[PDB]
């Protein structure tokens, strides 16, 4: 029969206090034949009903893909509140329920040093600028670079990785052209967290 | 206090 997959906001939306999180519940294997799906969904075991029904879409796979969104408060997601979503649908013999919420445990602050690029590095043409960011839960995160309040987009950064004090850590690579930090720019690692002030954190990077 | 990044207000205590 049809599954249903519930999903939490996206880290972003929680942390910032202009964005907007909501829950996400996905029905999938939706049938032609039986499209109509129940939702109830519940917070802290209240039901609540301001979840609206995303429009439906036909998965040329002879499904159909139907999904409830639910609005959540910044603080209510925080505060470790579960949100269940009950699916009922006729090809089902009994209704589907799930139940989200944040990872469960201390949320820890991040430690975040900028580390420079090795002295045997600048025989190329691009060096690397590395940002640790270590010692944080849970591992919801958002890591971005820039320079002189401008935005640096060729970078990557690693998962986060589960260290030996349950704690986690990441690493992001931005990559510069070798004159640039020869130049002498200053370039910044935005890190964003729940367990740091104000959501926010930046470090500085300058030769 | 506040916390801002590339302009978005981020939280504020
Ligand atoms: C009929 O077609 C349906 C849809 O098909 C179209 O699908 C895509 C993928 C094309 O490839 C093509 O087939 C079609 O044009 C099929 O539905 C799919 O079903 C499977 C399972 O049956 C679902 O897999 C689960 O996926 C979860 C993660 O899904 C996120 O990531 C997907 C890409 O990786 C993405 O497609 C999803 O939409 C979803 O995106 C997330 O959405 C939220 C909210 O909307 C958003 O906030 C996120 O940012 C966003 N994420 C991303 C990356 O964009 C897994 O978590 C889940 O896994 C657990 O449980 C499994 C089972 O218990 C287990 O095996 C795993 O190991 C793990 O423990 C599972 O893998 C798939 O998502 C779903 N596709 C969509 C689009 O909903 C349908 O199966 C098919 N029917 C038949 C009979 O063929």
């Amino acid at each position: 029969g049809p599954s249903v997959f519930l999903f939490p906001p996206k880290p972003k939306d929680t942390l910032m206090i202009s964005r907007t999180p909501e829950v996400t519940c996905v029905v999938v294997d939706v049938s032609h034949e039986d499209p109509e799906v129940k939702f109830n969904w519940y917070v802290d075991g209240v039901e609540v009903h301001n979840a609206k029904t995303k429009p439906r879409e036909e998965q040329y796979n002879s499904t159909y893909r139907v999904v409830s969104v639910l609005t959540v408060l910044h603080q209510d997601w925080l505060n470790g509140k579960e949100y269940k979503c009950k699916v009922s649908n006729k090809a089902l013999p009994a209704p589907i329920e799930k139940t989200i919420s944040k990872a469960k445990g201390q949320p820890r602050e991040p430690q975040v040093y900028t580390l420079p690029p090795s002295r045997e590095e600048m025989t190329k043409n691009q060096v690397s600028l590395t940002c640790l960011v270590k010692g944080f839960y849970p591992s919801d995160i958002a890591v971005e670079w820039e320079s002189n309040g401008q935005p640096e987009n060729n970078y990557k950064t690693t998962p986060p990785v589960l260290d030996s004090d349950g704690s986690f850590f990441l690493y992001s690579k931005l990559t510069v052209d070798k004159s640039r930090w020869q130049q002498g720019n200053v370039f910044s690692c935005s890190v964003m967290h729940e367990a740091l002030h104000n959501h926010y954190t930046q470090k500085s990077l300058s030769l | 206090d506040c916390a801002w990044h590339l302009g978005e207000l981020f939280w504020c205590t």
